[PDB]
DNA sequence: CGCCCGCTTCGGGGCAACCCTGCCAGTCTAATACAAATCCGGCAATGGAGTCAAGACCAGGTTCG
């Protein structure tokens, strides 16, 4: 873990996430219900609150949800189960 | 081929039917029902003034100043300045 | 714009790595700038391509 | 007289396909051996977008 | 033959060789939200730009 | 005795890459007669839908003796 500090796209670092999962289809499938979650938290915020949770770690300025979505997977703040 | 849709103005014409939704329904019930009964919003046909006395116990007299009056309170800017740039 | 992949393809495609997804930025003038280390996967010279 | 894109533009007739060139709008083309390589990436949710 | 001795385009050639439906309209298609440039080369970039 | 099976030759069908760029192809007996169908031009029954003028009137802000 000698990198040098990352940028962009690739900010959380691809081979820290694929220690959480068992490979890389996975990990697309994990990051992207985890945005559709987020997503759908965000457009259901104005009306009464439903059981779909809001971004767990601090957001940016103004940041893409399925950003949110890796860096909740690379802080170990969820959980997932295959089919 | 021209038939086809042009996908913006259809989302443009939903956006347009909620903006008309809320300038409407920023007045009483009397005048926007009276009005959405006048140009045929929640049906197809439009009733007439003899239909819009039928259903609210009154003569068409009424139903026309109401309609007068209530297309004076709409050519209002406040009213005016969302919906100009739907033309 | 920022942080949104896009997908670069170069044809015609000969292989796997013929497409492979950046991240953009603006750059003035009218040309698809590239890295001139995915050249080799592409196959692609500047010579018009 | 190169430089090209489109958000959305005309449609063919007895397909709906988009058009083709910079005459009209027109899209570009997704062949088959792109579709190849799309199939061997494993991404499949992008082949069906 | 039609006009200017040309054969008609009977039912079964929407089908057969490479302007049928299989090999032309169904495997590959026009795409939306596309574009199409020249490059050049870009050495100040990182490798993920 | 003509009859029929292994070889050979002949022919028919399929394919032969992938990106832009494109924008419309031809000709010789000719009439009458009639009838049915369709249309179109113009008032004539309205009659309903809307327009306007006036007024009856309920009753809460607004200003005097
Ligand atoms: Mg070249």
């Amino acid at each position: 873990g000698g990198y040098d500090t990352p940028l962009g796209i690739t900010n959380p670092p691809i081979d820290e996430l694929l220690d959480r999962v068992s490979s890389k289809y996975a990990l697309v499938i994990y990051a992207a219900k985890r945005a559709r979650q987020i997503n759908d938290y965000y457009n259901q915020l104005g009306e009464g609150i439903l059981e779909y949770v809001g971004p767990l770690v601090e957001p940016g300025l103004q940041e893409k949800p399925l950003s949110i979505a890796l860096r909740e997977i690379h802080a170990d703040l969820l959980e997932h189960t295959e089919g | 081929d021209s038939e086809a849709v042009v996908a913006v103005d259809a989302v443009s014409f939903t956006l347009l039917q909620d903006q008309l939704q809320s300038v409407l329904d920023t007045l009483s019930e009397r005048e926007a029902g009276v009005v959405r009964l006048r140009f045929g919003l929640t049906d197809g046909q439009p009733r007439t003034l003899d239909e819009i006395g039928q259903v609210y116990g009154v003569t068409r007299e009424r139903i026309r100043q109401i309609e007068s009056k209530t297309m004076s309170k709409l050519r209002h800017p406040s009213r005016s300045q969302v919906l100009r740039d739907y033309l | 714009i920022a942080e949104h992949p896009v997908l670069l393809n170069r044809a015609p495609t000969l292989h796997r790595l013929g497409i492979q997804a950046f991240e953009p930025m603006l750059v003035e003038g009218k040309a698809i700038q590239l890295h001139p280390l995915v050249c080799e996967a592409f196959n692609a010279d500047f010579d018009g391509d | 007289d190169k430089i090209h894109a489109r958000s959305t533009g005309p449609y063919s007739m007895i397909t709906q396909q988009p058009l083709g060139g910079k005459a009209q709008f027109g899209g570009q083309r997704f062949g088959e051996m792109e579709c190849w390589a799309m199939q061997a990436y494993g991404a499949a949710y992008t082949l069906q977008e | 033959t039609g006009p200017g001795n040309r054969p008609l385009k009977s039912l079964s050639d929407l089908l057969k060789g490479k302007q049928g439906r299989f090999r032309q309209n169904l495997l590959g298609k026009r795409v939306d939200y596309s574009g199409r440039s020249v490059i050049v080369v870009g050495p100040q970039l990182k490798l993920h730009q």
